[PDB]
């Protein structure tokens, strides 16, 4: 079945789509037709934005229905992130990442496992599944590192 | 946290990523080929309005491009005028109106105002300069995605669960408030200047066949190029 994706310069993209098919299927769609990777959208239907472990059934998108398609684009906000050893880092975030997230951007520039990883702030281990915004942690906050094995 | 830094070479972008993901590594090294350095701009909510305002009036301080002055003038008079017909007193805006006009003027060389790039260096790391000037872009991106209601309605709802105006008057008007897609597009199509975002993430559908994906906003390369890390704007400089 077809559907349409609107883009915020007024392109229509058109997609082959089966209703079992997840988000990220059709991020995949549209990344083949635009060239967009699929972390960079997101993807919009009758004002609810689309997560990516859920399909189009979920969502009651049937035969020709219309999404619309923003670029993930959000900016600014920076945090710090001061290791045990002294070590301080910058960190790019936004208020809907997850504490998750933000351990594997802290891999992506010191290459810590995020397996060992633990973030404290305000005196609290933060949790792997509650976001920035969750806690009201803003700009230039330092979030503490520390690691544990297993 | 200087609002807009020194220029930087790549290498200390580099450096943040070392120890780090391999694909952000290639990215880096691939994004050296196109570009000399970067200026770190300050983290907070205004990343993007503060890059471009400094990336902007830098290129009109560099090329003494006073066509380019005299074309965003008449858009930036287009939407004085569309901010009134929406029911904004002037006070609330022509204030943010006056102070940007008057930096553009300054720099240009000729005159007596005449400033060099360490006084725009300076006036944009200065508080009580960068945040009118901040303010101004966001009225004239506020002026825009009210006077098309109807095209951005259909995103800003599933952005936020907002209205326009809503959207407007909570996260495009007050300092600090995030901007997203949508306001780049607008302030873009408002000004009539071209944008490119350099998209700097660990994504990599191909393996081992790694570039940088790249968005352009165009109402001839963009002058302004933006570094963008989900979550963040510094300004790029490319060769």
């Amino acid at each position: 079945m077809q559907i349409f994706v609107k883009t915020l310069t007024g392109k229509t993209i058109t997609l082959e789509v089966e209703p079992s098919d997840t988000i990220e299927n059709v991020k995949a769609k549209i990344q083949d037709k635009e060239g967009i990777p699929p972390d960079q959208q997101r993807l919009i239907f009758a004002g609810k934005q689309l997560e990516d472990g859920r399909t189009l059934s979920d969502y009651n998108i049937q035969k020709e229905s219309t999404l619309h398609l923003v670029l993930r684009l959000r900016g600014x906000m920076q945090i710090f992130v001061k290791t045990l050893t002294g070590k301080t880092i910058t960190l790019e975030v936004e208020p809907s990442d997850t504490i998750e997230n933000v351990k594997a951007k802290i891999q992506d520039k010191e290459g810590i496992p995020p397996d060992q990883q633990r973030l404290i702030f305000a005196g609290k281990q933060l949790e792997d599944g509650r976001t920035l915004s969750d806690y009201n942690i803003q700009k230039e906050s330092t979030l503490h590192l520390v690691l544990r094995l297993r | 946290l200087p609002y807009v830094g020194d220029k930087e070479p790549l290498s200390t972008l580099a450096a943040e990523f070392q120890s780090g993901s391999p694909i952000l590594q290639e990215k880096i090294k691939l994004l050296g080929e196109q570009y000399d350095a970067l200026r770190r701009t300050r983290g907070d909510g205004n990343c993007f309005y503060r890059s471009f305002m400094f990336s902007y009036l830098e290129h009109i301080l560099e090329t003494q491009d006073k066509a380019e002055v005299e074309r965003i003038l008449k858009k930036i008079e287009q939407c004085k005028k569309t901010l009134a017909d929406l029911g904004y007193i002037e006070f609330t805006f022509e204030d943010f109106f006056s102070i940007f006009i008057d930096q553009l003027e300054s720099v240009l060389q000729g005159h007596e105002s005449s400033i060099g790039a360490e006084e725009l260096l300076e006036r944009t790391r200065d508080q009580m300069v960068s945040d009118y000037v901040v303010m101004f872009f966001r009225f004239v991106t506020s002026g825009e995605i009210q006077r098309r209601a109807e095209f951005f309605e259909p995103f800003i709802s599933g952005l936020t669960n907002s209205t326009v105006v809503q959207f407007c008057k909570a996260s495009v008007e007050p300092m600090g408030e995030e901007s997203d897609h949508v306001h780049i597009i607008a302030l873009s199509d408002a000004l009539g200047v071209p944008i490119r975002v350099m998209y700097l993430d660990r994504s990599s559908c191909d393996a081992g066949n790694i570039s940088v994906n790249h968005h352009d906003f165009s109402p001839e390369k963009p002058y302004i190029t933006l570094l963008y890390r989900p979550g963040h704007y510094d300004i790029l400089y490319p060769k």
